[PDB]
């Protein structure tokens, strides 16, 4: 299962290739990286807590995690 | 002058280079020259064929490595053949005999360089089961050529190359073999009967069964044979089944038997 | 060892070539080549060869010329167009081996461990397969004669690739012979056969003459292959094969007359059509 170009007559293996998965998956992820502060958002810092707890912190240490023993959500 | 009906003569082992090489080749298109002889300007002669080394380019100008064709066409002056080359064969594969518009190019560079190379299309693929697609092209410069013969037209062309211009832009020459008689039989050899083949005796036990199912079939044969002799009435007056094949029945068994017969019976009284 | 060499049609016509192109202007009583291959199992598979240069003297049997170089780069090439086929043996057309020729097999034998010499004599357009093999050997013999560098014979047969085979038939297209040939073919093969047979035997003959004289070594060996091939003969006679030979033969018989009868069968039919058309004709002209 892995994307490989041959000859295109004798189609020997010449070249090895990343693999693609589709034009719309390479359309879904992020490049613009929006600004929006979260200071911007107003009332909601306990669910703002929440997410980033849930979310960040498991992004930037996974020390504190595993320390304790814990599955990250 | 202005050429004519023409010839051109490939020589036996020409001819089995060119087909090596081609089916060597498929599916990818190869190409390589031909030694030879202007003799005339009534016909061309071309004697041994060398491929060349196939590059990525595909069949083209660039594929003729300068190196490779020069330190060839010295080491063969060296080794007895002295034969300055005209002419260029390539394969087609898949497709019949014609030059595409790379290979109009390619020979037109080719006429350039001598004045007269010839231009060979094989396909390796369609050359089998005893046919060969073997032919050859010319480029033109009103008179396509001068017609001075009837050895012109004692070959008919082909649709194929007819639309990709066997008389558009290029021309093809009438294709002959200059086959000798030291190397006939001595081809010849390949499928030639050994005299030990000659004295086989076949297999009993398969020659039984040969005519077991030989003789059914005759039967089944004739079964209908009696119906259509009953028939003989002659309405709405009309090869296929039952005489023609009863006679090729009849035929092969009786070959078959005489033949066996006669070899065991000749076994029997000459090896002891 | 090496049970089987095949050689193909293209090294013959080339070899051909070869000796055509020589004996054109410097006319000798051999040439040399070298021959490309692969090999399946422990059999040769021989398709391709090219010309070397090459020069014997006439007498001295050790002078000799075979191009280092231009072999060298000539297979080179040979693998650049087809890399598949290295070297396996070397071809010559004289129809006798020579005290030089050994010096010749040494050589190839540093291109090829195996190297095996082909003789293909282009001149004779006989009685059957116009190449022979040989390989080189040295062993002590297992009788207490004298051990030697040695040639010895192993079987050839001509095969074809697809492609040469086409190439073939087109050629022999006119003078070929049908390979059905339902009686006459048949018959001549086996009077070809008892020819070929005969001209074996009589071989056999002039060698045993040759040993019986002295004028020729005991091989030991084959004589006594020989004399295994003189106890291997049936000695038909035996009653009971006898009554099978008869059992057999008229079986086929009676065959025979099953297709025969028929064959009379519809000859009359097609004679009694024929007479009732021309009858109907000549009726209706009137
Ligand atoms: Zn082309």
């Amino acid at each position: 299962g892995d994307l490989v170009g041959v000859n295109k007559d004798s189609y020997l293996i010449l070249e090895t290739l990343p693999t693609e998965y589709d034009s719309r998956v390479k359309a879904m992820e992020v490049d613009e990286r929006p600004t929006e502060q979260y200071s911007d958002i107003g009332g909601l810092d306990k669910q703002i807590q929440e997410l980033v707890e849930a979310i960040v912190l498991p992004m930037n240490h996974k020390e504190k995690f595993e320390n304790l023993g814990i599955q990250p959500p | 002058a202005v050429d004519t009906a023409e010839q051109v003569y490939i020589s036996s082992l020409a001819l089995l280079k060119m087909l090596k090489h081609g089916r060597a080749g498929v599916p990818m298109e190869v190409m390589g020259l031909m030694l030879g002889e202007f003799v005339d300007d009534y016909t061309v002669r071309v004697i041994d064929v060398f491929a060349m080394p196939q590059s990525g380019t595909g069949v083209s100008v660039e594929a003729v490595d300068p190196v490779f064709q020069a330190k060839m066409l010295d080491m063969l002056k060296q080794t007895g053949r002295p034969e300055m080359v005209v002419g260029w064969y390539h394969s087609h594969p898949g497709f019949g005999c014609w030059l595409s518009g790379v290979d109009i190019n390619t020979q037109q560079s080719f006429e350039a360089l001598s004045e007269r190379a010839v231009a060979v299309v094989v396909d390796p693929i369609q050359s089998v089961k005893g046919k060969v697609v073997i032919d050859a092209f010319r480029l033109i410069n009103h008179e396509p050529r001068q017609t001075t013969s009837n050895l012109g037209h004692l070959n008919k062309p082909s649709i194929q190359a007819l639309i990709h211009g066997l008389n558009r832009h290029y021309y093809s020459i009438t294709i002959n073999y200059r086959k000798n008689e030291l190397e006939q039989k001595m081809l010849l050899n390949l499928h030639k009967k050994s005299w030990m083949e000659g004295l086989t005796l076949q297999d009993y036990s398969e020659h039984c069964k040969h005519n077991e199912s030989v003789v059914k079939e005759m039967l089944e044969l004739a079964k209908n044979y009696n119906k259509a002799v009953e028939e003989e009435d002659k309405m709405t007056p009309e090869k296929q089944d039952p005489k023609r094949h009863l006679e090729e029945h009849v035929d092969v068994l009786m070959t078959s038997n005489i033949v066996q017969c006669l070899a065991a019976m000749l076994d029997t009284v000459v090896f002891k | 060892a090496v049970q089987k060499v095949v050689v193909h049609p293209l090294v013959l016509l080339s070899v051909v070539d070869h000796f055509n192109r020589i004996g054109k202007v410097g006319n000798q009583k051999r040439v040399v080549g070298v021959l490309l291959g692969s090999w399946q199992k422990k059999v040769l598979d021989v398709s391709n060869s090219f010309a070397v240069p090459f020069d014997e003297d006439d007498k001295d049997d050790s002078v000799w010329f075979l191009d280092h170089d231009y072999l060298e780069n000539m297979y080179g090439m040979f693998k650049k167009v087809n890399a598949r086929e290295r070297i396996v043996g070397w071809y010559h057309t004289g129809p006798k081996l020579h005290k030089n020729d050994i010096a010749i097999n040494e050589l190839m034998k540093r291109y090829c461990p195996n190297s095996v010499l082909v003789i293909i004599d282009v001149k004779p357009k006989d009685l059957g397969l116009p190449t022979e093999a040989y390989i080189s050997v040295e062993e002590v013999h297992d009788d207490g004669t004298p051990t030697s560098k040695t040639f010895e014979h192993v079987t050839s047969e001509i095969g074809a690739e697809e492609a040469e085979e086409v190439g073939v038939e087109h050629l022999l297209r006119d003078i070929k012979d049908t390979t059905v040939g339902t009686l006459s073919q048949r018959i001549t093969n086996q009077v070809h056969g008892l020819k070929g047979l005969n001209s074996k035997l009589l071989d056999i003959r002039s060698y045993l003459e040759k040993v019986a004289t002295g004028k020729l070594p005991i091989n030991h060996q084959i004589i006594y292959q020989l004399q295994d091939v003189f106890n291997l003969l049936p000695d038909v006679s035996l009653q009971e094969f006898v009554k099978a030979f008869y059992l057999k033969t008229n079986d086929q018989m009676v065959v025979v007359y099953l297709a025969s009868l028929i064959r009379s069968v519809v000859a009359l039919h097609n004679l009694i059509n024929n007479k009732i058309a021309n009858r109907d004709a000549e009726k209706k002209e009137g």
